[PDB]
């Protein structure tokens, strides 16, 4: 069965980095492309980025360059880096999967959410 | 060229389909941009509804069916009060990049 | 003249996937058919140009041993004149091809619970393969008609997809390993005999 797992403690203290980890069970990297989206306390979910299926990252236009997204096919991971925080950006955070190979053109399934607060 | 806007606000008696509209900043949506419908539990599970502006996601229930129905993308659904009681958000993929809108809550009866 | 290494090929932990399929050289030593027939676990022994029993006897310039992970249904693509996936875009054998074709079934290695998605295979490409043609390249493919220009958009699709290996899938998807014999029985100096 195909399931998303993402873990952390999160809370970040003011201009520091912390990454967060996504983990995935039931499909492969190799099929599918995983999608970022970030949701602050009450207001409407952001998109922020994409990891294509074999590498190469698409990104929200605004949203700081100073921020990536990698994985590692190996052990089916996925971990999403920003090297400096605001206090806008406590939010919670969502893995996404993205099927853009076959049928269903957006994302088919979705994960728990993480918690990640600056202060 | 990123916003995108919805109503935010439905009510459907049991048994009666509602029509909700996402329309985009770029005149009438095109079919390039893919519309996505996501469905948002009371206890912050999200899950994927449609995709493709006409395909369901495996697992959601035939009830559940959309379409370009009107210029701007728009969904509806049959009136089933106890698992419909949930928030959803429009997606649209510009080129670029994927774009939300702040999403429509459904309060049925 | 000592054995030929055929536990090698057969007994080898890790096969390669059906894109990359490696190619084992064999010369110069004394083959034993027999021992591979006669095993009951080769699901599908099929020798096309010769006969299996004549195989103890004939003697070969030098041997091919191919070797990859597929998919239970997609087995009949290996021989010569079908196509498919893997005989249009990954693996294809040449006509009048000269040897045998070994596959068996190998749930209890290739497959784990959780699934298995280490063996790829390659979907999308431009044009069919010549006979034992390999590329490995990692070419960003074009479905739609706009240029692609290496960008992965919706319609640029990466071209090699793994194939999902769960330990209860059925039989039709469980994985095969093959091994691909091929004998070129040239009149050169024979490296190969059988006693
Ligand atoms: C491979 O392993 C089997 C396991 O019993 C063994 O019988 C055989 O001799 C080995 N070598 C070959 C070439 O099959």
């Amino acid at each position: 069965q195909v399931q998303l797992k993402q873990s952390g403690p999160g809370l970040v203290a003011p201009s520091q980095s912390l990454s967060i980890t996504c983990t995935v069970s039931g499909f492969s990297l190799i099929n599918y492309a995983i999608s970022w989206v970030r949701q602050p306390p009450g207001k409407g979910l952001e998109w922020l980025g994409v990891i294509w299926t074999g590498g190469g990252t698409n990104y929200n236009s605004a949203l700081k360059s100073r921020l990536s997204i990698s994985k590692d096919n190996s052990k089916s991971q996925v971990f999403l880096k920003m090297n400096s925080l605001q206090t806008d950006d406590t939010a919670r955070y969502y893995c996404a999967r993205k099927d853009y190979y076959g049928r269903y053109y957006g994302m088919d399934y979705w994960g728990q959410g993480t918690s990640v607060t600056v202060s | 060229q990123a916003v995108v806007t919805q109503e935010s606000a439905l009510t459907t008696s049991p048994g009666e389909t509602v029509t909700l509209t996402c329309r985009s900043s770029t005149g009438a949506v095109t079919t390039s941009n893919y519309a996505n419908w996501v469905q948002e539990k009371p206890d912050h599970l999200f899950t994927g509804l449609i995709g493709g502006t006409n395909n369901r996601a495996p697992g959601v229930p035939a009830r559940f069916s959309g379409s370009l129905i009107g210029d701007k993308a728009a969904l509806t659904i049959t009136g089933a009060q106890t698992e419909d009681e949930a928030i959803y958000f429009c997606a649209l993929w510009y080129n670029n990049h994927w774009v939300f809108g702040g999403g429509t809550k459904l309060t049925v009866l | 003249t000592n054995l030929c290494p055929f536990g090698e090929v057969f007994n080898a932990t890790r096969f390669a996937s059906v894109y990359a399929w490696n190619r084992k050289r064999i010369s110069n030593c004394v083959a034993d058919y027999s021992v591979l027939y006669n095993s009951a676990s080769f699901s599908t022994f099929k020798c096309y140009g010769v006969s299996p029993t004549k195989l103890n006897d004939l003697c070969f310039t030098n041997v091919y041993a191919d070797s990859f992970v597929i998919r239970g249904d997609e087995v009949r693509q290996i021989a010569p004149g079908q196509t498919g996936k893997i005989a249009d875009y990954n693996y294809k054998l040449p006509d009048d091809f000269t040897g045998c074709v070994i596959a068996w079934n190998s749930n209890n290695l290739d497959s784990k619970v959780g699934g298995n998605y280490n063996y790829l295979y390659r979907l999308f490409r431009k044009s069919n393969l010549k006979p034992f043609e390999r590329d490995i390249s990692t070419e960003i493919y074009q479905a739609g008609s706009t240029p692609c220009n290496g960008v992965e958009g919706f319609n640029c699709y990466f071209p090699l997809q793994s194939y999902g290996f769960q330990p209860t899938n059925g039989v039709g998807y469980q994985p095969y390993r093959v091994v691909v014999l091929s004998f070129e029985l040239l009149h050169a100096p024979a490296t190969v005999c059988g006693p």
